[PDB]
């Protein structure tokens, strides 16, 4: 259980001047905290095994703002031996103490993977129009989390998948949601207000995505802040499930500052080769058998076993072996993003 | 001739070109262990593998 | 009138044919929105 | 005389085709500032 | 049908020192939830809006049969007692968590004359997992 | 229990992308094609390459390779023996002006 902190500059691979502090008991978690320092530096919190924190540029200043600010910053830790969930918040001083608690039984359902949206992304529109030029606003929650599990009791007519969406501060449950027949190594995505799953079915013996989108209403509740403390009612879901004709390895989405262009959906398939899915083919508003004001919002009914042809193949004879994951970044030119696959072999 | 072969951990077979680090055939099988190789041997113009 | 107008109506015509694809500039007054589709012409 | 007429076309046009409302008044809206902060995940 | 104990804190120094706020009983054969409560004492009363002139929080516990949650006190106690509670179970059977929530919003400072609140007018639901739809074959065939 | 097949180009001299062949589903080579030691079940082949097209064949072993049509899993359409596979010519990646 045992930690080590290595700080050093990327650009020439050396070790700073500055030594970290030393670690003496075994290390849970950490966070980033973009507030700076009088050098330009964020602050890594780290959280200790017996609750208590520390603060890697450990100087006077960053410390009266810790002792100002403290207790709008909260951790949450998950364990999936037992299956529970826990969340605590900061003190004037470098302490903790409990805020909520939450379990799951760990012999129905295991806990196989936690997501979090990205915290250097940037989202241009509150708002979707709607056909006749009115408005849907959509709920983000930057601190919101999905969780995802399994059953144990595999057996392909009584296994089922799970999915909870929560909050990292409170600890309430928007949507707790379960998909039959379904067991398969899954493959998630939790954008800025949708969530992509991708599972197996088992009765049907084929794969399938399923897609979830968040949307509070028609007005707006206090549109300048945001703070999670103050939001009684929760908002309505969405969702949609389609068929994929193939299997699944590493899937991301693509990114760019601003977010202003359209999103793609990046598809590790087995045999090497790259795929780019249009997220508006995603879409759980579809006609299905339209009126005419789905007809002005060109809402594409209900697309029929979503197509895979080789014309939107990034890499044409570049295949990559294993492909393990993705990684996207971002340019500085909104239009383009720089994507990084690695398994066996690399690409880019 | 101008080459070389290995078998490595991650149950791949190369047969790289001894001039230059390049590959002329890969046949990677399986990460996960059950095709992890176990010996290895060259009768002069082919090779055995278990 | 129709000489006036139509030797300015003819090049509009050859420019958006030739520079098409991307965008110019900025106009620092907010627009009305269903004027759009004809001001960009090129965009997806 | 001429502001009745004016203001008729312009009332009627905006009665079906142009008003400066919501969906257009959507693009004038700075984005809120989140009060609070969670990072976490795993046990590692 | 079962029963399930409920405790609830307040404190100036948020510390735990959970006391009971009256029971639960649930239907196990048919989804149905109760409460049955006690109204509260004066000097909890002044404890409760000495915190709340703090932003301190109110605290609610009970056990798996543990599980906690919290909320301001001023979000609570400017709406005369009026809070909600959601009990999320899993697909078996078994409780899994725990929301309290104020109905409405949150703070604005405006006095509450202290007087209303002795009624906890409360409420109470429980709500197990929605199923998921599958992918609507019909309109696939045409 | 094990799976046959014949892996054809038209007149390509096969040889050659023989060093770039893994055909999934338990994992086989090429030499002609043949997959050792599996269960027995409805599983759906396909012989990968980075530069040609091979459509997929949907066996379900005694061995009976129908149709992949993945919405109707009711469907036979007798495809009579190893996975011969036509090799679509090169795949079109690339796209003009
Ligand atoms: C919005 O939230 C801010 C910060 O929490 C608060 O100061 C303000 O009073 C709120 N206004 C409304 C209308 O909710
Ligand atoms: C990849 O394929 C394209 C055509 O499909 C071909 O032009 C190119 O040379 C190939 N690359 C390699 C390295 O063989
Ligand atoms: C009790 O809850 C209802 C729910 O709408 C609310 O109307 C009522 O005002 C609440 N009671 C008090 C005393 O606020």
């Amino acid at each position: 259980g045992m930690s080590s902190l290595y700080v050093f500059n990327p650009i020439f691979g050396k070790w700073s001047q500055v030594a970290p502090p030393v670690l003496k008991r075994p290390i849970l978690q950490s966070l980033l905290l973009p507030v700076m320092d009088q050098d330009y530096a964020k602050v890594l919190l780290l959280i200790d095994d017996e609750y208590k924190v520390t603060a890697f540029p450990a100087t006077r200043n960053v410390l009266r703002q810790l002792h100002e600010l403290a207790p709008s910053i909260f951790f949450y830790l998950v364990d999936a031996e037992q299956g529970r969930l826990c969340g605590y918040r900061l003190r004037k001083d470098l302490t903790t103490e409990l805020s909520w608690e939450l379990t799951i039984p760990p012999e129905v359902q295991r806990i196989v993977k936690v997501k979090g949206k990205r915290s250097s992304e940037h989202v241009h529109s509150q708002g979707r129009v709607m056909g006749d030029r009115s408005v849907l606003y959509k709920s983000l929650n930057p601190n919101l989390l999905a969780v995802v599990t399994e059953s144990t009791d595999a057996h392909h007519e009584r296994t089922f998948i799970g999915i909870f969406l929560i909050d990292g501060v409170t600890g309430r449950i928007i949507h707790s949601s379960v998909q039959k027949k379904a067991k398969g190594p899954v493959h998630i995505v939790h954008s800025e207000n949708w969530v992509v799953y991708q599972y197996w079915n088992t009765k049907a013996r084929r794969n399938e995505f399923t897609v979830l989108e968040l949307y509070e209403g028609t007005e707006q509740y206090n549109a300048t802040a945001f703070s999670s403390l103050d939001r009684p009612q929760l908002p309505q879901v969405l969702q949609q499930s389609y068929i994929f004709p193939s299997s699944i390895s590493a899937m991301e989405a693509t990114i760019t500052e601003r977010g202003i262009t359209s999103r793609h959906l990046l598809i590790g398939l087995p045999s090497g080769a790259i795929l780019s899915l249009p997220k508006a083919l995603l879409d759980p508003r579809r006609p299905e058998i339209p009126t005419e004001q789905s007809r002005e919002e060109n809402l594409i009914p209900y697309s029929p076993d979503v197509q895979i042809h080789a014309e939107r193949f990034i890499n044409y004879n570049q295949t990559v072996s294993r492909m393990r994951g993705i990684y996207t970044a971002p340019s500085g030119l909104e239009s383009t993003c720089l994507v990084v696959a690695y398994g066996l072999d690399i690409y880019q | 001739s101008k080459k070389l072969v290995v078998a490595t951990e991650k149950n791949v077979i190369a047969a790289l070109n001894s001039r230059t680090g390049e590959i002329l055939w890969r046949h990677v099988d399986k990460g996960t262990a059950e095709g992890a190789v176990d010996a290895m041997l060259l009768h002069g113009q082919d090779v055995i593998t278990v | 009138n129709v000489t006036n107008v139509l030797p300015m109506i003819l090049i509009g015509g050859w420019i958006n044919m030739t520079f098409s694809g991307f965008v110019t500039t900025k106009v620092p007054f907010p627009l009305t929105l269903r004027f759009k589709p004809m001001l960009q012409q090129g965009i997806e | 005389n001429l502001m009745g007429l004016a203001l008729a076309v312009y009332k009627c046009q905006s009665m079906g085709l142009l008003p400066t409302h919501a969906s257009d008044w959507l693009a004038f809206i700075e984005p809120p500032e989140r009060m609070e902060f969670s990072g976490g995940g795993l046990l590692l | 049908t079962v029963g399930l104990l409920l405790e609830h804190s307040f404190e100036i120094d948020d510390s735990a020192n959970f006391r009971k706020r009256g029971s639960l009983l649930w239907n196990q054969q048919d989804g149905t939830l109760s409460l049955s409560q006690r109204q509260l004492s004066e000097e909890e009363r002044g404890r409760l809006r000495d915190v709340a002139a703090l932003n301190g929080l109110y605290r609610v516990r009970i056990p798996r049969r543990y599980v906690s949650s919290f909320v301001p006190a001023c979000s609570l106690v400017e709406s005369h007692l009026s809070d909600q509670l959601t009990l999320h179970v899993d697909v078996a059977g078994n409780v899994v968590g725990v929301s309290v929530v104020t109905h409405p919003g949150g703070c604005r400072g405006h006095e509450v004359e202290d007087v209303d609140l002795e009624l906890f007018n409360t409420s109470v639901q429980l709500q197990p997992p929605t199923t998921a739809p599958g992918p609507e074959t019909a309109a696939f065939i045409e | 229990f094990k799976i046959e097949g014949r892996a054809v180009v038209p007149g390509v001299k096969p040889q050659d992308w023989i060093s770039a062949a893994r055909v999934l589903v338990h994992v086989g080579f090429l030499k002609s094609f043949v997959v050792h030691d599996i269960p027995s079940g409805s599983y759906v082949v396909e012989v990968v390459s980075p530069a040609y097209r091979f459509d997929p064949v949907r066996v379900d072993i005694k061995m009976r390779a129908r149709y992949v049509n993945y919405i109707k899993t009711s469907e036979v359409v007798r495809l009579p023996y190893p996975l011969q596979m036509k090799s679509s010519g090169p795949p079109s990646y690339f796209i003009k002006r």
